[PDB]
């Protein structure tokens, strides 16, 4: 039926990884002395599994990032309060409380907006030694230490509500990543078995899941 | 005749910092290094080497690279097998950039199964190929068959394919080589039931920086 | 200045091209080298060609079902394999890498090709048939009616290798592999063989909106 | 920068020309083919010459309301049909082309013309007479009364359609249609026949302000 | 003398993808194809033919346009009534693209009232078109008169007017041919009650791509 | 100015309203709506007087409450393109497929207004197809999808709103080929031309006598 | 209609009054 040519500029690398999708979720619950009243998230991309699917298709990557973050109440009546979202660069000390001196260095940049403004938008550049982010490293950093390459931190995020005597909000933040100039060297093929763990290639050999389901004969085409 | 890796013809580093420096060394290390013979039979599964640990305490390359904290290199991998007119199947040899075994059962791998040696190890699950990735589409890489009723030699030559321009030859193995036979092997009853697998390695374009003890 | 706030304003809107602000200013990254490889688009990958399970049976269980089995029991005209044309739906295809990166992409149109080697001994000499029927037919129920369409008269002796091309496949077209000689064998050579299956797509393959895979 | 907001800042006001956020960036329609016809205005609509129902009486019933009886027992001077020129109000111009699209856009002012042609045989014989009134005047009583105004002797042996140029109505004109001489038939022939009404409208024929139809 | 349809004169397939390719028969196939004569009578109610239907299984184009999935093709329509000089009426003669039979009682319709074939079926309901849209306003489309005192013969060329430039003429058929009486016939009493009205059809410049069995 | 294709498909109205009623268990949480342009008849009536059509268009939401109050709650538009799954709760993994683009805009803000290119595999939508898509599969053409929105409040544990979506659209850079007559006969069903032939009503309002201009 | 496919020729009366067919290359048959 179709008898033209579609367009070519859908299928480069730079729309394949384009649009911006949920990689992350966490929760405050602010209010009183049993709880925390701050979440932090490590950012990385292997998190969700069609993201990682995408990006294991490759083992070289070198992409800028920025981030949307999505937050609101546990019911979604939003009164103003104001937010403090930090961010820890690789080699720099996590916070340890609410009212820690971690959130009062002023190397690491934190972004004051309220729960009624618009979502707060930054960006954040490529933060590897190396010249790209490597997904699959074939050595040991000097069991549990083969392929691990710290070379892929990015940081974290502290989300936390500035206040001075412990509102008792209960908050959600959905943080949307996108991935922007977007370069991938070397390909490889797409991962066929399911997932076990979260950085490692395990696939449960017990049960070797085929690539193709089956049929009746090889005689017969229809399927 | 060769199949050349992403049509590059390896050469030495440019200008980078931190040298000036690095050793070139001349054809004492870059002569033809023979492995051993691997026999290939019926119920065989297939076999990998993890590059540069093949060489490594042997020769003047390990002489070289146990003793240098900096290395950069490219090979050219020359795999033949030889077979009479009366034998048939298939191999499927190629060059897989961080080839990074994974681990079964639902358990990580052990030192010997990920770095093998000169003596490389043999596949469990060669179609999935020891990480979940099916050997169905494993023509990504630098490939070339050996079928026995057309050809017997395969002749990849692998440029230095990495983030960072030196890295050190001991703890970061940069590729692996495979040789699967995807089909099997058939002979009648008399012919010789196990055939031979040589591969020759010559290092192209090493260098090496600084210097230990 | 006056300005006046159209409706769209306080919106996150994801596939947008607004910039962001960045968070640290003042920042070098790493400067590039020179990586063998850079993939600049996905159309370049589904050009390659992988291996395609033709076999895909229930008995296969491993690598016994890349390969399309030729016997020296069976005679003339007796239908080796049949498989459909299909990049993208459930089948032969689903192992390929021009059917993987289609479970995207909702929408394709291109032309395609298949090719075939064979895997016997150096001794051994056939021949086979290699008919492609046009999307609208069915498979051919004879070798006759087989020979009348786009066949290939594909001998062992002279090539071990011969591929097909399938012209203009969109989102269905069989190709059938049919005995044209029994396979023939001198005294003390083994009597089966294998044929694999490849295939990838041609220069003018094309790929629409885009859409999450099925796993 | 700084700036100020004016009244009027979150509304959202249909019939206005502020762009929208692209949903899907990067995604290339299919192109565009040749394809016969292309309407650019819908003025070029209310040109076609379309049928006419003269006769909406009440016994009509189906398409004996498109024809204009003509009868060879009717004498000399008796007032064939009658009807109004008014494209847009209720009666016969409510089946026409320009009648139709000009229950949108509320008003209109230009030239229109009238197409007559006789359904008769080839044998038959006569005259009638087709006149207009301006529209401050009713329609004549007499044929002679309506012969001093803008009349045209059409006859049936010479020509068979006849066309009357109606100038520039707006938002009436009462064109009639007189028996000149009776309706004169050889033997073996029958005595009845029919004249079909056309209409459109001319070149200078424009439309103003928007308006939704009453069906 | 000839009407043409939307001032066209059809042509072949400008620089289409996915054709190189397409064959462009000869004259074996552009014959004029003289259909049924109908007759006309004083309760006749109209009739009608889709195309390219009425020139499946008929003939050279009846043994292409059955064994090819692509088709494009343009027509050349004559439609003839032969009456006397005692006979008096009229007929419009319109070409409809994508005409669409609806369904009536408050049930939609079958196989052969909308594909009705070489005898092409008759309208229940010819002052709405049997689609609820008036025959008032139907000289939109590219039509004639045949008015009997004044001709006979009535010439449409019709292009080819879809938006895929190929499609498969069994299942999608592109524009219909009416043949409605608006004014009655009558006629003394000896004359000749029916009045045939003969259909010859000439395709101009068809093409068909792909080949089955 | 007024009479050309374009500003007669130029303004936006209404075309669907859409309702949430979240809260507790047995309610649903989410809404969606396919999108067509032949929901209400008079943008029906308006386009089937074309067959070929070719627009782009632009979407605006105007949600209010039950009673009108508006506290700031954020929501979700989202788009599924067509080819995709429709969600099937409030909380299921269709809402966070990167694929769909969803617009998060509260309550308080001006409303989310985005734009919807040209979405089918043809050149043209076609408003009339004379075929099968290989008694009920007559005349469809699935060349005419757009896809859905499913409007969802984004929070955590419930809230108990109950909303409605109001869907505004308006058609940009119209291109109509082919014309065709004005429906005269009333509609019965949606996508089929079905009339009601026991009751032909009429084109024109009846008068006494066709003699008499006066209606 | 199984004429109709071979070496017709539509003759009417009004227009003609006379119409000839040539017949190609007899020898010692060809139905008319």
């Amino acid at each position: 039926c179709v008898v033209n040519r579609n367009g070519v500029l859908e299928t480069t690398i730079n729309h394949f990884f384009s649009r911006s999708g949920l990689v992350g979720v966490v929760n405050l619950t602010d209010g009183g002395t049993d709880t925390t009243g701050y979440a932090t998230w490590d950012i990385d991309i292997m998190g969700f599994v069609q993201l990682r699917r995408k990006c294991e298709m490759f083992t070289y990557m070198r992409f800028n990032a920025e981030f949307t973050f999505v937050t609101t109440t546990e019911n979604g009546g939003a009164r103003p309060y104001m937010l403090q979202y930090m961010y820890v660069p690789p080699g720099a000390p996590k916070p340890t409380g609410r009212d820690a001196f971690q959130w009062q260095t002023a190397t690491n940049p934190s972004v004051f907006v309220k729960l009624t403004d618009p979502p707060a938008q930054v960006s954040v550049p490529f933060m590897s030694p190396a010249s790209a982010y490597q997904w699959f490293y074939d050595g040991y950093p000097t069991n549990t230490t083969y392929g691990l390459c710290p070379n892929n931190m990015m940081g974290t995020f502290a989300v936390r509500v500035v206040s001075r005597e412990a509102s008792q909000l209960k908050l959600q933040t959905r943080v949307y990543m996108k991935l922007k100039h977007v370069r991938a060297w070397v390909p490889r093929p797409i991962r066929s078995q399911p997932y076990l763990l979260k950085n490692f290639p395990n696939y449960d050999s017990s049960k070797i899941t085929n690539s193709a389901r089956d049929r009746s004969s090889i005689k017969q085409a229809n399927m | 005749n060769i199949v050349l890796a992403y049509g590059e013809w390896p050469e030495y580093c440019p200008d980078t910092d931190a040298t000036a420096k690095p050793t070139r060394p001349d054809v004492s290390v870059n002569r033809f290094y023979t492995l051993d013979s691997k026999m290939w039979q019926e119920n065989s599964t297939g076999w990998y080497w993890k590059f540069p640990d093949v060489l490594n305490k042997t020769g003047v390359f390990g002489q070289n690279a146990q003793f240098h904290y900096l290395y950069r290199s490219g090979f050219c991998l020359h795999v033949q097998c030889n077979a009479s007119k009366f034998h048939q199947g298939a191999l499927l040899v190629a060059v897989i950039p961080e080839f990074v075994i994974a681990g079964r059962g639902s358990p990580h791998p052990g030192f010997t199964t990920t770095f093998p040696g000169t003596t490389g190890a043999t596949f469990y699950d060669p179609y999935v190929l020891d990480s979940g990735v099916p050997l169905s589409q494993a023509l990504i890489y630098p490939h070339q068959w050996i079928n026995l009723r057309t050809n017997n030699c395969a002749t990849v030559i692998v440029p230095y394919i990495n983030a960072v321009p030196f890295d050190s030859a001991i703890n970061h193995s940069n590729f692996g080589l495979i040789v699967i036979p995807v089909s099997p092997l058939k002979y009648s009853s008399g012919a010789t039931t196990a055939i031979p697998i040589t591969i020759t390695i010559a290092p192209l374009n090493s260098e090496f920086g600084g210097l230990r003890q | 200045i006056p300005a006046e706030l159209r409706p769209g304003t306080n919106q996150f809107l994801t596939t947008d091209d607004g910039t962001a602000a960045p968070i640290l200013p003042g920042f070098t990254p790493t400067p590039t080298i020179h990586i063998p490889g850079e993939v600049h688009s996905l159309l370049e990958l589904c050009r390659v060609e992988t291996i395609l399970e033709v076999n895909n049976t229930t008995e296969a269980t491993g690598l016994t079902r890349l390969l399309i089995p030729v016997s020296s029991q069976n005679k003339a005209d007796e239908l080796c394999a049949a498989f459909m044309v299909d990049p993208g739906r459930i089948g032969p295809w689903q192992s390929t890498l021009v059917g993987q990166i289609c479970r995207y992409y909702t929408q394709w149109s291109g032309s395609l090709k298949v090719t075939f080697m064979f895997t016997g001994s150096f001794m051994a000499t056939g021949k086979m048939l290699v008919a492609y029927s046009p999307p609208g037919s069915a498979q051919p129920a004879n070798r006759e009616t087989a020979m009348l369409g786009t066949h290939v008269i594909w001998d062992f002796g002279l090539q071990s290798s011969v591929s097909l091309v399938i012209p203009w496949i969109s989102n269905a077209g069989v190709v059938t592999l049919w005995y044209q000689t029994n396979y023939v064998v001198p005294p003390e050579t083994p009597g089966e063989a294998y044929i694999i299956a490849m295939g990838a797509a041609q220069d003018n393959f094309t790929l629409k909106i885009c859409k999450d895979t099925d796993e």
